[PDB]
RNA sequence: UAUUAUCAAAUUAAAUCUCAUUAUUAGUACGCAAGGACCAUAAUGAAUCAACCCAUGGUGUAUCUAUUGAUAAUAAUAUA
RNA sequence: AUACUAAAAUUAAUAAUUAUAGGUUUUAUAUAUUAUUUAUAA
RNA sequence: UGAUAAGAUAAUAAAUAUGUGGUGUAAACGUGAGUAAUUUUAUUAGGAAUUAAUGAACUAUAGAAUAAGCUAAAUACUUAAUAUAUAAAAAGGAUAUAUAAUAUAUUUAUCUAUAGUCAAGCCAAUAAUGGUU
RNA sequence: ACAUAUUAUUAUCUUAUUAUUUAUAUAAUAUUUUUUAAUAAAUUUAUUAAUUUAUAUUUAUUUAUAUCAGAAAU
């Protein structure tokens, strides 16, 4: 039905194809071998009728997961069930673990924090499920730009949402987030100022061992209008816009940084027609808070 | 269908192997045929020789070439006997199973699985014991 | 079923095919049967068309004729396509010869 | 049958040997 | 009981008229026990008769295919 | 329908309706090769 | 740790042999049907075709244990790395120290090579009940 | 006069299984190769399903030989 529903259907088909035995795929997903499948009549689990021929599976686009993220499951744990089923696959299956991308996990964190609201459970799952990703020779899933930055933004808005003046636990959250990263794509430099904003908000000295002290380097977003490319253009730096707005709202001093403001207005122009993701996120958080 | 002096196979473990029909029981004209599932009077024309290794041989066989016995025709080679569903089944060789004169239950204890196909009409006539014993009922 | 034996369809049942007539469980308590097509009887009326099937179960040969349009069969599926060496339209001549059907069920397993 | 052919071949060989023995005698 | 087309009752001649097994009543009545009902009903058949070819088997000097031996012919090609 | 009879169907060709047999067309049956193939073009 | 409790990591203490693996049932026990012997038995200071790139399984010595795939993973299986005219090999588990999975030391395991022990294949000579109705 | 049975052989027939033999398959698997499409990636590659070249193992049919067992004969 909705984009999420079709995305779930395609993802389930992708998973089932990549979870079958290697010697059984040629007899199931290859149409020419339909007669062979009918004749052999393999015994499937749960003592049911032998499998019927199935259409072949082609590589899946990230937009399907993005749609599935953008689908609304405010009080439904479907996101948690899908993550569990996806993370339970064998390490050797490269396709399943190579479909996950930094934008994907960043979107999971964002949707979990605003729309689903139960950010605690999803962040616990994602942070806990890291060793298997590392064994899957896929450490780039966790990066400063997408994973760590989104986590810091969620921490900022969580502190804003619920008052917590216990600085020690906040420092522990920051330290665990810092150690959980693997690829360390610290290029925009927003992480350093985000941690400074967290320190000012709570009152603890920023501390990020090994952090690269790069300044704010946000490339200029063109204000031109295009078709599907424009959609991507905004989404490309949408998170960046979310980070900038959270910094501006939480930190009053953030108005000093003119680069963040320049990025904001550029994005705004490039997005004047459509609704602001930041305001929409706040409205969804407020509506779904109860 | 079989008539007087029609040699027909026996597919029971009662020792008898070949039998020759002498009469049809539930028929008026002796020249009428014997269909699948009607009692017939047979005289055995071939039997398996008997041994004496086991004292008090079981009365399952009690068959010697020449003895008179009653049987039920279980399968036939005729190809036009139509059923209600419209299908027709024709076998390769006719066969029968010996049954007791009075009680009606078969002499044998188990039909042999290698030649144990029986027409399904026999079940509708009420011969549940033969159908249950038969390996496959077509 | 008309397209299963349609004369204009290449992939139609012909003499030499081996089929498994499936009997509707709900409508009847029959059992599935496997046989070798000896003849496909076609009559002026479409409904009264039947298949003649042979199978040598163990040491007994069983011929069965089944109305193809009876409401007691849900589907007739093909197991082994016919060979391109038998030279006739109805294979009545295979009985008793070395070309006979033999035991189909055992060969499948 | 191959059994018959083998038997005939053997018999012919042995009859030839017997004839050879008779001629030698 | 004075036409034609059609529909036609009484009547006359003749055909048919059945029988068995099982089940219920009921293991009831009767009987120490063994054994085992009458009255009646239904279902299966047997024998005889009539009709029919949708389907099944036979036939099918309609027709098609395969094939051994011999002979003859049409067309194309080469030659005169 | 029938031994010959008898019965039954048609004998329309006009302002409108009517098919008896043969032939023709369509569909179907039978026979037995055919997807390695039938008709067309690009 | 997980901002609120579902999951996750380490340690400790337990359960699971209806999942995947390993190992043993070529022995022992019982019997005497067949077997009159081109194949069986007994004996021989017997023998060569000159009997295995054989170890089944302990001892002595020396060396090695590498990469992928499938299975959920594996000391399961397949394919590859090098090796006594070449070819042919494997496997890790547990326990304590230190680095940020690795190196150590112990213990039990895997594989190859030589030798020994146990153990094997084949042949020869002599004997092995009665009936020639 | 004649009856049965039990055993053994086959120039005989049937046959389970197995073994081997002459070939076939637009047969399956994996490599390589000439191609056709869809999808995915970043904005040229890969996956999937097909299409020719062979490669190694199987699958099904077929030619032939031997074979438990049964029948027939002696
Ligand atoms: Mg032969
Ligand atoms: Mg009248
Ligand atoms: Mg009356
Ligand atoms: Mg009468
Ligand atoms: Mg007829
Ligand atoms: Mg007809
Ligand atoms: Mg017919
Ligand atoms: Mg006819
Ligand atoms: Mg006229
Ligand atoms: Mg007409
Ligand atoms: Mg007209
Ligand atoms: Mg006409
Ligand atoms: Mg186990
Ligand atoms: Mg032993
Ligand atoms: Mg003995
Ligand atoms: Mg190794
Ligand atoms: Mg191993
Ligand atoms: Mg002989
Ligand atoms: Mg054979
Ligand atoms: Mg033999």
């Amino acid at each position: 039905a909705s984009t999420g529903e079709i995305a779930k259907a395609k993802l389930d088909e992708f998973l089932i194809y990549h979870k079958t035995d290697a010697k059984l795929k040629p007899f199931i997903y290859r149409p020419k071998n339909a007669q062979i499948l009918l004749t052999k009549d393999i015994r499937d689990p749960k003592t049911r009728e032998p499998l019927q021929p199935r259409p072949p599976v082609k590589p899946l686009s990230k937009q399907t997961l993005n749609d599935f993220i953008y689908s609304v499951e405010p009080n439904s744990t479907e996101l948690l069930d899908w993550f569990k089923e996806w993370t339970g696959t064998s390490i050797r299956k490269r396709a399943i673990w190579t479909y996950i991308s930094p934008i994907h996990v960043q979107k999971m964190l964002t949707a979990s924090f605003f729309k689903i609201g139960k950010y605690a459970h999803m962040v616990g799952l994602l942070y806990g499920i890291e060793h298997k990703f590392l064994k899957a020779q896929n450490p780039s899933v966790f990066d400063i730009e997408h994973f760590f930055n989104t986590n810091i933004m969620c921490a900022l808005h969580r502190n804003r949402l619920k008052d917590y003046k216990d600085a020690e636990i906040a420092q522990r959250k920051l330290q665990v987030a810092w150690k959980k990263v693997l690829n360390r794509k610290n290029n925009t430099g927003l992480a350093n100022i985000l941690v400074a904003t967290l320190g000012r908000q709570i009152g603890f000295t920023p501390e990020l061992t090994g952090l690269q002290p790069v300044d704010i380097s946000l490339p200029d977003i063109p204000n031109s209008s295009s078709g599907a490319e424009l959609k991507d253009l905004l989404s490309k730096y949408e998170g960046i816009y979310l980070i900038a707005r959270t910094l501006l709202d939480i930190d009053q001093h953030n108005a000093q940084y003119l680069e963040l403001q320049e990025f904001i207005r550029q994005y705004q122009n490039a997005l004047s027609e459509s609704s602001d993701p930041y305001d929409t996120h706040l409205k969804a958080l407020g509506l779904l808070e109860t | 269908m079989i008539f007087l002096k029609s040699v027909i196979k026996v597919i029971d473990n009662s020792g008898a192997q070949l039998a020759e029909c002498i009469k049809v029981i539930r028929k008026g004209s002796p020249k009428s045929p014997a269909m699948v599932g009607d009692r017939i009077v047979c005289v055995i024309q071939k039997a398996k020789p008997l041994t004496q290794n086991i004292t008090g041989t079981a009365n399952t066989n009690r068959v010697k070439k020449g003895d008179i016995c009653h049987a039920i025709v279980v399968r036939s080679k005729q190809r036009n006997m139509c059923r209600k569903d419209g299908s027709t089944v024709a076998f390769g060789d006719t066969a029968c199973v010996l049954i007791n004169k009075n009680t009606g239950e078969p002499l044998g204890t188990r039909i042999m699985a290698n030649d144990g196909c029986v027409d399904r009409t026999l079940k509708d006539k009420g011969y549940n014991k033969i159908c249950s014993l038969a390996s496959r009922v077509i | 079923k008309r397209k299963l034996i349609s004369k204009k369809n290449k992939d139609r049942l012909k003499a030499g095919d081996v089929v498994r007539i499936v009997y509707d469980s709900s409508k009847c308590s029959y059992d599935t049967f496997v046989g070798y097509i000896l003849s496909i009887d076609r009559k002026q009326l479409v409904q009264d068309a039947s298949l003649l099937l042979r199978n040598q179960i163990a040491k007994t040969a069983v011929e069965i004729r089944v109305p193809l349009f009876s409401p007691l069969i849900e589907r007739i599926d093909l197991l082994t396509p016919h060979v391109s060496s038998r030279q006739r339209n109805k294979h009545y001549y295979i009985r008793g010869t070395r070309l006979d059907v033999g035991d189909l069920e055992a060969g499948l397993r | 049958s191959a059994k018959a052919v083998k038997f005939l071949k053997a018999q012919r060989r042995k009859q030839k040997n017997e004839a050879k023995q008779a001629t030698l005698k």
